[PDB]
RNA sequence: UAGCGGCGAGCGAACGGGGAGCAGCCCAGAGCCUGAAUCAGUGUGUGUGUUAGUGGAAGCGUCUGGAAAGGCGCGCGAUACAGGGUGACAGCCCCGUACACAAAAAUGCACAUGCUGUGAGCUCGAUGAGUAGGGCGGGACACGUGGUAUCCUGUCUGAAUAUGGGGGGACCAUCCUCCAAGGCUAAAUACUCCUGACUGACCGAUAGUGAACCAGUACCGUGAGGGAAAGGCGAAAAGAACCCCGGCGAGGGGAGUGAAAAAGAACCUGAAACCGUGUACGUACAAGCAGUGGGAGCACGCUUAGGCGUGUGACUGCGUACCUUUUGUAUAAUGGGUCAGCGACUUAUAUUCUGUAGCAAGGUUAACCGAAUAGGGGAGCCGAAGGGAAACCGAGUCUUAACU
């Protein structure tokens, strides 16, 4: 298993089973919609016929009116107030299991590397945090909506980023399901693969 | 490539929607039958309730009791008996590669096969079987 | 809030090696100088709890 | 919107 | 996520009173009164679907049974005559043999009179 | 879970472990030494924040369109395409944003430091009496007095005092441990009347706070209190000069503004119930859930020059609405005048089973740490061994003296 560079050609080996394991496409989308589900704000509450503000007296009597029977102004068959099952602010974050998350993550690596998504090179680093060199850099190599993920974050490529919508730089720790699918493309320095390998192991 | 991404097969099953309409088959009370305690909102028989006759809890009599003893005693596989440390067990150190607790007192070495190494049991109290099995792989068993 | 145990069926069924329930019989507390000595005798060991009541027991204890 | 003086009853009677 | 049902609802209604068009009062303009007459209209079109091949059937045999006795024959004795002949003609194509020209059913009805006498 | 409990319903620990945060001191007293740590109250110095704020990048042509930010073409900035407005969707039109700066004066906070109070450090003592405990009756401890330990209290009593006493769950003896009947104490912990910034698989005016519109207002009730309805012209009023009818009215028709007045202030879009006018057909001798199958005639729309389609439809067979409740409903059993909007099996935590994914005799983390839905954390839970009430025994165990 040989990862070949863009310029250098320099032979770059891995673990065989993070970057050549068949793709479980249930295992990567039940974690992609835990991810997404894990980002739900959920902050939203209704109101019950316990908490509209208004009085607990009976309209009118039980019998004797040819009206419907009520009990209260507040009851949700009725205008100004209703709801019955009024909604909470909860948590949709739900649990991933280590070896899920991981095996996830191998599965998603190894069908980028047969979807030739994935581009090893031996360094990434601007020498000036100007977004207008950056700009220049991957569109020497015909990149533009790409995932720019290194083994250190430098402040210098954070900086030249941050205005362009269609790229993004992370840590080698800090990599997520989400961005490894939505990115057309996703390119690797080289000491991000080593940092990665172990992660996952 | 993100919008491509589906479940297995019987994954998920979409759940039953109650009182939907006639097509859904769940609908007028929705799979729960006619007028009755059950039918009601919150309706239902608590646990253990057989309609006033006297429950199955309450027609037995009770037994036994509880021993405070056997809370803090365990037993000792075969199998995780060569897994802790070195050759040489006893009472603690057990609880360092987490097969006991902490709390426990007493412990036995029961026959569950699966024992390779010479290892010697001071202290534990195993029973007949794996006496034999310790010392066919060698091992001395002392108190 | 977890499920709380009727405490009053834990102290009558015990869990068994496949998941039955063994329990104590009846008849054996007070007037027992009418009884037969073979009536008596039979019901001195635990007893199985049969399928038709099965179903109770477990919805009284769920963790035991 | 007022409710109505209600039918007048009748005299009930007993066993 | 609240779901406002007034596309829905307003488009669900407009389909039944579309079927409903051309019914008497409020069979056609009321929703609840056309839901009933769209689903009666319904029955009796499932239940006349059977009645029209009875109807027309019971038709033929008057139509047959009229020009039989014409050349003086029961209907009858006219059929058992036919099947007698090995005729497979039905009472469809009787009726409007009969109808437009009528010196083939008097070969008919000479046919089946030979076979039955 | 152990337990408590008409041992019913139900109530429900502790020990211990893993985490956050960890700060210890003073009096009941004299002497030596006295301001030595310590905090508190007021000034100064420095740093920093708040209450006003400043600078702050980068584009045109042309097409359509009322107007372009929209299409196409060729450029630029970007530590700044976060957001809003601008005649339709703008990174380069503006307000802004990132970033870099700013306080005369008033203060928050952090130290350093001036002054005052405050009390160091050492030795020798002292070491909390109507108190502990007990009797009667209660209360709280998961503990409902039960064998009931422990604490508090209404009343009655009532020691020892550090060679002494309490506790270790009735109680006795031995050991262990601690010291009451005097007090102070930051941190981790709870909440949001209010302020600033940001976010929402929250709502879009019968929803969302009762109140998006000068809403706790109109209004009701003596009073406490209850409590509404009511958003949208247009880009810009440019909101209609002037003429005519009409009561120097209301209203309308012209004209004009306007992209649009089937945008005119009752003003975006204008659904249904309901009420009309016109057109086509049927209908004044024909009985009923008003439909359906067949079906003549009439009026049109068409290519064809044969015939379909639309609308009405004489006549004719069949045909007693929907829901609910029921053994059984056209039932003269219930519900509904209609239309539009709202309206009812949801959510949280546990347990069981099925499907499905990972791992596999192992699986899995909680709290918490953490540049944090990454990684640690195996505290802890389930299974891999069960039998017996239990000691205990163990792939065997219980019963019995032992079991065929």
């Amino acid at each position: 298993m040989e990862l070949v560079l863009k310029d250098a050609q320099s032979a770059l080996t891995v673990s065989e089973t993070t970057f050549g394991r068949d793709f479980n496409e249930a295992l990567v989308h039940q974690v992609v919609v835990a991810y997404a589900a894990g980002a739900r704000q959920g902050t939203r509450a209704q109101k019950t016929r316990a908490e509209v503000t208004g009085s607990g007296k009976k309209p009118w009597r039980q019998k004797g009116t040819g009206r419907a029977r009520s009990g209260s102004i507040k009851s949700p068959i009725w205008r100004s107030g209703g709801v019955t099952f009024a909604a909470r602010p909860q948590d949709h974050s739900q649990k991933v299991n280590k070896k899920m998350y991981r095996g996830a993550l191998k599965s998603i690596l190894s069908e980028l590397v047969r979807q030739d998504r994935l581009i090893v090179v031996e360094k990434f680093s601007v020498e000036a945090p100007k977004t207008k060199l950056l700009a220049q850099k991957l569109k020497d190599m015909a990149l533009e909506d790409v995932l720019i993920i290194t083994g250190e974050l430098d402040e210098n490529l954070f900086l030249a980023a941050r205005n362009l919508h269609k790229v993004d730089v992370r840590d080698a720790t800090g990599i997520d399901p989400v961005s490894l699918i939505a990115f057309d493309k996703v390119v690797m320095t080289a000491d991000a693969v080593k940092q990665v390998e172990e992660m996952l192991a | 490539r993100l919008n491509t991404l589906s479940p297995a097969e019987g994954s998920k099953k979409a759940g039953k929607r109650l009182g939907r309409g006639i097509g859904s088959g769940l609908g007028k009370t929705g799979g729960r039958g006619h007028k009755g305690q059950k039918s009601r909102s919150g309706g239902g028989v608590r646990r253990g309730f057989e309609g006033g006759q006297m429950p199955l809890y309450r027609r037995l009599p009770k037994f036994g009791f509880t021993s405070r003893k056997a809370a803090i005693t365990a037993e000792i596989r075969l199998s995780d008996l060569a897994k802790v440390e070195g050759g040489v067990v006893d009472l603690n150190t057990l609880k360092a590669a987490n097969i006991i607790g902490i709390q426990i007192e007493f412990a036995k070495v029961i026959l569950a096969g699966e024992v390779t190494t010479p290892v010697t049991v001071r202290g534990l109290r195993v029973t007949k079987g794996a006496r034999a099995a310790i010392e066919a792989a060698g091992g001395k068993i002392e108190e | 809030p977890k499920i709380k145990t009727v405490r009053g069926a834990a102290k009558r069924f015990k869990k068994t090696g496949k998941g039955g329930f063994k329990h104590k019989h009846a008849n054996l507390r007070h007037i027992l100088t009418k009884k037969a000595t073979k009536r008596k005798r039979h019901l001195r060991p635990k007893a199985m709890v049969s399928k038709g009541d099965l179903g109770l027991v477990i919805a009284c204890l769920p963790y035991a | 919107p007022r409710p109505r003086p209600r039918p007048r009853p009748r005299p009930r009677p007993r066993p | 996520a609240r779901v406002k049902r007034g596309v829905i609802a307003r488009a669900r209604h407009k389909k039944i009173l579309k079927q409903a068009k051309g019914y008497y009062g409020a069979r056609s303009r009321v929703y609840r009164v056309a839901f009933q007459a769209v689903i009666k209209a319904g029955q009796y079109a499932y239940r006349d679907r059977r009645q029209r091949k009875r109807q027309f059937r019971q038709l033929w045999i008057a139509r047959i049974n009229a020009a039989a006795r014409q050349n003086g024959i029961s209907y009858s004795k006219f059929i058992n005559g036919l099947k007698k002949a090995s005729v497979e003609i039905d009472r469809k194509i009787l009726a409007d043999i009969a109808v437009f020209d009528k010196v083939a059913f008097t070969a008919l009805v000479e046919k089946a009179k030979a076979a039955l006498a």
